[PDB]
Order: C-alpha cells, then structure tokens, then sequence
RNA sequence: UGCCUGGCGGCCGUAGCGCGGUGGUCCCACCUGACCCCAUGCCGAACUCAGAAGUGAAACGCCGUAGCGCCGAUGGUAGUGUGGGGUCUCCCCAUGCGAGAGUAGGGAACUGCCAGGCAA
RNA sequence: GCUCAACGGAUAAAAGGUACUCCGGGGAUAACAGGCUGAUACCGCCCAAGAGUUCAUAUCGACGGCGGUGUUUGGCACCU
RNA sequence: UCCUCCUAAAGAGUAACGGAGGAGCACGAAGGUUGGCUAAUCCUGGUCGGACAUCAGGAGGUUAGUGCAAUGGCAUAAGCC
RNA sequence: CCGACUUACCAACCCGAUGCAAACUGCGAAUACCGGAGAAUGUUAUCACGGGAGACACACGGCGGGUGCUAACGUCCGUCGUGAAGAGGGAAACAACCCAGACCGCCAGCUAAGGUCCCAAAGUCAUGGUUAAGUGGGAAACGAUGUGGGAAGGCCCAGAC
C-alpha cells in the first residue's frame, strides 16, 4: 500500500525549492531508466509517516504522478540536519 | 626498460625543436633497418621518408643493417629531400649516441646537399 | 581530558563558527545526542558528560564520542594589559554546529539511553536531541 | 525601435559606487524624474541592477 | 618573538588572455614555474615569462601532466 | 580498400593499472659474437659495431573481462553579488549565480601524415 | 675602506641625576573619581555522583552547565 | 634592515608589542656546455655485519634530493655522475 | 643456546567506517580585477604638463577578519556608507542608525522613513485568528495537565479513561 500521491514541478532552485518547503510540500525527483528525471514534488506529512516503517526503504514503491504510476525505489534522502523532517528524496525508477 | 630509456633521451631535443620552428630530420636506429625522415614543423606530418625496408634501397645492399647500409639511407633522404626543395633541416638523434649508423646517416646527408 | 598529541602549531586564531554539521547520521551505535544548538565544548565539557553518562548505563554497553576539540583557546592571565602578544593556550574547545552527532550509546535499551542522554545533556551547553539510527 | 520608461523611485545616497554609477548611466537624476530609454539587453541589463530602486513600465 | 615579515614582491600575472602585448613585455612574474614557456615565449632566470614577439596572450593546458602554458599567437 | 607492424604527433586517465587469451610471412624485441669504431669512474648490463642459428619465455602490440583507478548528470544542498527583515556571536526573505561530495550511468580510448608486409 | 645594524645613513667624535627644579603644551597620555565592559569578585539557579545508620534534594554537594548585580582585582582611555 | 608562509576577504597591495621560522654567506666550482643516469623507505637472501655500512632482486613510487629557512617548482629534470 | 605455545593486555602498518585545519588541497564558486567589441547616457566625468593648496589625530554603522572574553562607545586592517564638511522628517531626547541631499520666496499639492484614541497631524477603519501576562513595554539554561492550530497513532457503549 506504498503509494505516494506527487505532483509535477514547475519552479526549481534554492529559491523554488525552500518556497513549497515552508508549506509541508518537499521536492524529489524520479531518475534512472532510459526516461527523463522527472521533477517530482511530493507532500511532506504522508511520506514522514511511510518513512517510519523500515520497509519503506526495501520495497518497490508506486507513484501515482498525472495519473500515471511510477515504480520505484527510495535511492538517496535528506533530511533536516537537526529537525525531523526531509527536504528531498531520490527515487530510482525501478 | 631499454625503449623507454631512449624515449626520455630524445624528449630534451624534440621538445627544444618544436618551439624554434625547425624541420627534423628524425632517424630512428634498430638491430635491422636504420629508419629515417624528414617531419614538418607541425609536429604532425612527414615530407620526405626514406629507410632499408623499402625495396628500393635493400635490393642494392649486402645487409640492411650496418654503416655502408646506413650511408645508403642517408643519401637516399637527402637526394629525394632535395628533390622537394627541404634545405636546412635539423638533426634528431631520437636518444641514439651519435657515433654508428647515426654518424654515418649524417654523413651521408651533409655531402648531398642536406644543410645541417 | 581529550587533547591532541602534538598539533603542527601551538596557537591558532579565533575564527567563526558558521554553517551546519556534516557527522549528522548516527553510524557505529543506535541512539544518538544531536546537537541543536551551535557553540563550543571544552575538554572538560565533554569528559564531564561522559562520565556521568558511563555510570547511567553501566560497564555493559558501548559509548561513542564523535567530537574531539583540536582548537586551542588562549587565555590571557588576569591584570594584563592588551596587546604584547597572543596569550597563553588553557584549553581546548570544539567547534560544535547544528547537526552534529555528539555521542552514539549501543548495547542498551532505548528507554534506558533516553534517560542516559538526559544525564549529559545537562552538562553541556547547547541545547540536544534525541536521534534514531535510520535505514539509509 | 521601440522604447521603454524608467523612473527613479528612491534616492541614491546610502548606495555603493555602483549603483550611482549606474543611474548616471540611464540618465536618471532625482526621484520621479522619468526618462525614455531604447529597449535593448543592455538597458535591460542596467534595469536589472537597480531594480529596488527604479520602476519600469513597458 | 614575532613580527618579521618581508617585502610583497608584486608578484602574479600581468598580462591575461587576449590582451595584446609587445615584444619583451611581460607575461607573467611567477616565483616558480607554475606556467611554463609555451609558443614564442621565453623563460628568464627569475621565472619570468616574457613575449619574444607581438601579438596575444593564450593560456592553454597541454601536456601530460596538464601543467599550464603560456603561447602567442601572433595578432 | 581492409586487417597487421614500425616511426612522428594530436589529445592528453571515458585515454592508466590488475587478471586471462593471443601474434611472428614482414616488422619488433630477445638473441650470437667481439681484431677493429666506441665503451664501463669494475663488467659488451648499458652504450657501440659485425651479423643473424634459434625464440615469442621476457618485452611490446592486440582482443576480452570492470576487480580497482578514472569520468559523471538531472535534482537537492552549501556558499554568495544586490535590496530588505529578525529571537543579529547567527540566520531568514526577494532576485541573479550555483558548487564539492554522493547517486543513475559511461567506461578497459579516439584520430591524422608517411613508410613497408598482406588478402586483393 | 662603514654591525653609518637606530640598517633613506642628523657629528669624524658624546653617559647619567634633579624631591631645588623651571618654561612651553596635552585630558592627543597615566594616578583619584565618573562612563563602557564584566574576565575576576559577590549572589542565585540547573543536572546530580556522592556524603547524611537506611535515604540524592533536613542539611551539603563532586564532575560540569546558565544567569544576575555593578561593591573587589582589572581591561578600555570617552570626560577633566 | 632584508627573505618565506599565514593574517590578506580566489588580480596587486594591505595593519598590530598578531601567529611561524631564517639571512649579514658559500662556490674557480656546487658556474657553462655535452653525454649519460634517477630516488626515500621497507621486504627477502648474504662473510666479519649488529635496529642502521657494502652487495642482489622485488615491492614501492618521488613519501628522495635540491650548499642553508620557508613557499612555489622540478625527471624535457633545476636532482646525481 | 636454539626456540614452540599461550595471554585478566597495549598496539605498527594496510582495509572498511567517522570528524577537524590560518600556516592541508586529488576539487572549487559568487564577487572583484585585467583586456576586446557594442549601444545608450553623463555640462570630458579621462590622462598628461604647469600655478596654488590643504591633509598625513580620524569616528560610527554593515559586511570580511586579527587581538580580547566571537567583552568594551576596545584595538588594528580590508571594503562600503555616513559624520567629519548636511541641514530637514523619524528613532521619546540621541554627530556617526532609517528616510532624504536646504539657491530664495509661497497661509498650494503628492509622497519617503515612520505612523493614524488623547498629549500630537492622520483609521477608536475592514475581514479573519491569537494573548490574560499589562504580555506587548530588558534577559538564559531549565521547569509546567497555561492555551491555539496541524498531521499520525493506541483504546472505545461486543462498554474504554
Ligand atoms: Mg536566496
Ligand atoms: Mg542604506
Ligand atoms: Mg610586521
Ligand atoms: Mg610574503
Ligand atoms: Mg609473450
Ligand atoms: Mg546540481
Ligand atoms: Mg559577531
Ligand atoms: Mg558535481
Ligand atoms: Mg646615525
Ligand atoms: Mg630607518
Ligand atoms: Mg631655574
Ligand atoms: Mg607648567
Ligand atoms: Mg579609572
Ligand atoms: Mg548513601
Ligand atoms: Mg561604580
Ligand atoms: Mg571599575
Ligand atoms: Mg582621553
Ligand atoms: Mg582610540
Ligand atoms: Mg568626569
Ligand atoms: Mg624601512
Ligand atoms: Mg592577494
Ligand atoms: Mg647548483
Ligand atoms: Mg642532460
Ligand atoms: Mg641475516
Ligand atoms: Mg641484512
Ligand atoms: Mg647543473
Ligand atoms: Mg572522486
Ligand atoms: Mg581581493
Ligand atoms: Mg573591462
Ligand atoms: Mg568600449
Ligand atoms: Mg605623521
Ligand atoms: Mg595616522
Ligand atoms: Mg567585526
Ligand atoms: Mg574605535
Ligand atoms: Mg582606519
Ligand atoms: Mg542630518
Ligand atoms: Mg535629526
Ligand atoms: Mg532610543
Ligand atoms: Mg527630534
Ligand atoms: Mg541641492
Ligand atoms: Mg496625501
Ligand atoms: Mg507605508
Ligand atoms: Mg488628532
Ligand atoms: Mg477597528
Ligand atoms: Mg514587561
């Protein structure tokens, strides 16, 4: 039941990125495969409780982005340096 | 090694002779077949070439790997050379010692015409 | 007391304090003391904070320290007029950002290395959290 | 070509050397005096560099 | 027991690329050989390198050591 | 025109090492011998000369393998020019610039002038 | 031919006392007092091993931490 | 007084009784050129011989050396004969 | 003597993992600076030569640092602004802070910073929340069913607290 719901970027950037950030809303991105990294923007409240589950990180995923599913792979994740929350997550297109 | 020994040798005058702008004649020795040619200041192409291991110079010598066999080369480079109107040319030993078949190119090539 | 055993030179300049931590995640143990707060630990901070955090857990379990000063502070001695040269070396602070694990505790229960990391945290300055080790 | 309005909206005297330099270079001398400029990447440029001080108007 | 320190020898490069320059001017005061002598350039005992001809300054990074070069086309 | 080999380069780790296989008609290296040219601060190791029975072990070249080296995005983050704000020993906001590391992946080079051998 | 090394070198050649002092200036610069600061000083609080027959907090308080005041010793020379 | 590094904020310069160290020479060769050569340290073996003399090979790779302090540089060697 | 095994221990070098550096760099910005081309703009703002100088006690604020205690309206530099040599409005008053550059006059208007209940010119304005403390209107570690918003989860009239 690991299915996260995402949307699609519009706006990037250290300006872009810190401005949806404030508004439980971090970025991710979907790569690898033969397609093009899709900038994927995702909420924040959700993925902070799937995360929790040592599971997340193990097995395949789904992202439902436009409808259309993406199965994938947790790669690389950061988090607040000293708050508990994340700000970006790597998605390996499984 | 004994090839790359030879390498470093000849290293202080190629690179010495590339910014004064000079055409080398460059003679590369071997056990058989002393080797020798004229190269272009550019670095990239030769102009006149001429060795033991075409047929037209070992069909007239006893062993292509000798002094009388080396003489041959270098008159053989330095009448076809002449022919294409190279003049002064430079002498790069290539790491050999100056005193066999490397002498005995020179000498070949300083009688014909070859200014060096 | 942690000090370093013959740095290259004996004093060394101030110099500031900014940015954020890079020994975030927690690596050897399973429980760790986050710093929150930026600041500056003694060598005395530190070695208070472990004695009374090696005595809360007993001799079972193991207690990782990832910080070591290596920053001489000077000190110039009392009715001394400024100038006249730097002072003398007293001791040795470590330059603690936001994000830097301070200690890892493993061999231990988790309730039992909250109530440890209670114990520490109030022998140092800045003000600490409470991190788990996290699958990747 | 087309032209472009540029208008001084705040004063230039707590401001680097830079930024007087630049109003000099548009031609603006006090607050609210307006000016017709060219349309071009290099005023575009000059614009861009003091923008929290001038208000365009295309 | 401090306090000494010597006089700033102006060191650097003075002329960069695409900068025009005359014959004997100099390209670069170096202390070592951080550029070296690349195309009518030349290499004073100081290190120094100057043009021996008009024209242009170009930094380039040939060689197998990447090591930096100073030539002139000549313009 | 193609596979081979040698020389001089361009570019210079996507181009270098490790392991394995492989080449000798030519070429290359090893190799045989040393009155003589020349030679070692001893010694034909090297340098050099006169030649060439034998070999492809060594050396070098080539093909495979990624066990390493190495190269390396998108995105994010760090930093930061300019203008504002704050709980102003440090940060935040607007606009512009945007790393390093790491990840997907790429990867055991590419190419030019000449001179020979070769199937044609 | 010069540690003319006070090294752009005042003479080739030169040390001290002044509470018997004097003149011209300076709060450009000190002593006393004020101001800024608060290392030190004094006061309070935090965690708490341990002491107290038993028992951390009746009473003290190790190892360390955080502030206040502007009485100490000082720093600074802003005022004279 | 002069030289090297930092301070110094990626051109140059940049202060303090800030932090770190040197010089007041040496050489007729340690200079010029030509030819050739390239290390330190370990590992294995070996008469006296030993942690460390000389010798042989391997590994390694410029961690060596550079008349002298430091920094930049160097095998195309500026290092060695 | 050779010399094997063993050890409540410490540990060289390599290997994997983790931090630090003004005097560390297999990497590497933003700016700044040098050169070329191009348009607009500026009373040539540029350089050189000559006449006259003054000045060589600087101060504060921002940013980047040394020193001090990341103390000082401290001390010393880089760079910018301001004062110095600049009044005016605001910061209660307050060279150096924010706004803004006074040729003169006017019982005229629009705005900057900052403000609009009265002292004292302008909202006792509008919509939606928060705070019980006179917070706002001096301050820390730490302490507390103070109280508001958001997401998640445990148990629950097969009866929970
Ligand atoms: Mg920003
Ligand atoms: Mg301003
Ligand atoms: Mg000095
Ligand atoms: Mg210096
Ligand atoms: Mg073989
Ligand atoms: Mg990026
Ligand atoms: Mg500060
Ligand atoms: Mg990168
Ligand atoms: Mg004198
Ligand atoms: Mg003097
Ligand atoms: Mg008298
Ligand atoms: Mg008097
Ligand atoms: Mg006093
Ligand atoms: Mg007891
Ligand atoms: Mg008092
Ligand atoms: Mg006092
Ligand atoms: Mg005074
Ligand atoms: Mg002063
Ligand atoms: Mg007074
Ligand atoms: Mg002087
Ligand atoms: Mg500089
Ligand atoms: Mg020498
Ligand atoms: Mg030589
Ligand atoms: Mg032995
Ligand atoms: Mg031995
Ligand atoms: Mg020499
Ligand atoms: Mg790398
Ligand atoms: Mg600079
Ligand atoms: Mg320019
Ligand atoms: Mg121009
Ligand atoms: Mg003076
Ligand atoms: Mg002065
Ligand atoms: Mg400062
Ligand atoms: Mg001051
Ligand atoms: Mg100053
Ligand atoms: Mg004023
Ligand atoms: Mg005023
Ligand atoms: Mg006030
Ligand atoms: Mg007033
Ligand atoms: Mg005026
Ligand atoms: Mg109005
Ligand atoms: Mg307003
Ligand atoms: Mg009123
Ligand atoms: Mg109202
Ligand atoms: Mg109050």
């Amino acid at each position: 039941m690991f299915t996260i719901n995402a949307e699609v970027r519009k706006e990037q950037g250290k300006g872009a990125s810190r401005r949806l950030r404030a508004a439980n809303k971090f970025p991710a991105i979907i790569y690898g495969g033969k397609e093009a990294p899709l900038a994927i923007e995702l909420d924040h409240d959700k993925v902070m409780n799937m995360q929790a589950k040592a599971e997340f990180y193990s097995e395949v995923l789904t992202i439902v982005v436009d409808g259309k599913e993406i199965k994938v792979k947790a790669q690389d994740v950061q988090r607040h340096p000293y708050k508990p929350k994340l700000q970006h997550i790597d998605f390996v297109r499984a | 090694d004994k090839k790359s020994a030879r390498i470093r040798r000849a290293t202080r005058a190629r690179r010495k002779l590339q910014e004064l702008g000079a055409t080398r004649l460059v003679v590369h020795r071997t056990p058989r077949h002393i080797y020798a040619q004229v190269i272009a200041p550019n670095g990239s192409e030769v102009l006149v070439a001429a060795s033991t291991v075409e047929k037209a110079i070992a069909e007239q010598l006893k062993y292509t790997g000798n002094k009388d066999a080396a003489a041959a080369v270098g008159k053989a480079v330095a009448e076809r050379a002449l022919e294409k109107g190279i003049k002064d040319v430079s002498f790069d030993r290539s790491g050999f010692q100056y005193h066999g078949r490397v002498q005995a190119l020179a000498d070949a090539a300083r009688e014909a015409g070859l200014q060096f | 007391m942690l000090q370093p055993k013959r740095t290259k030179f004996r004093k060394m300049h101030k110099g500031r304090n900014r940015g954020l931590a890079q020994g975030t995640d927690v690596s050897f143990g399973s429980f760790g003391l986050k710093a929150v707060g930026r600041g500056r630990l003694t060598a005395r901070q530190i070695e208070a904070a472990r004695r009374a955090m090696t005595r809360a857990v007993k001799r079972q379990g193991k207690i990782w320290i990832r910080v070591f000063p290596d920053k001489p502070i000077t000190e110039k001695p009392l009715a001394v007029r400024m100038g006249k040269g730097k002072g003398n070396v007293e001791y040795w602070v470590a330059l603690i950002q936001p994000g830097k694990v301070l200690y890892e505790m493993d061999g231990v229960p988790e309730e039992l290395a909250r109530e440890a990391f209670k114990l520490a945290a109030a022998k140092l300055p800045i003000k600490t959290t409470f991190v788990t080790k996290t699958v990747m | 070509a087309k032209t472009i309005k540029i208008t001084q909206t705040r004063s230039a005297i707590g401001r680097l050397p830079k930024h007087k330099a630049t109003l000099l270079g548009l031609g603006l001398r006090r607050i609210g005096h307006t000016v017709e400029r060219e349309d071009t990447p290099a005023i575009r440029g000059m614009i861009n560099a003091v923008s929290f001080m001038v208000k365009v108007e295309e | 027991r401090n306090g000494r320190d010597s006089e700033a020898k102006r060191l650097g490069v003075k002329r960069f690329g695409g900068e025009s320059v005359l014959a004997g001017s100099i390209i670069v005061r170096q202390r070592g050989t951080k550029f070296h002598a690349g195309a009518n350039v030349g290499c004073g005992r100081d290190h120094t390198l100057f043009a021996k001809a008009d024209g242009k300054v170009k930094f380039e990074v040939k060689g197998p050591k990447n090591r930096k070069f100073i030539s002139i086309e000549a313009e």
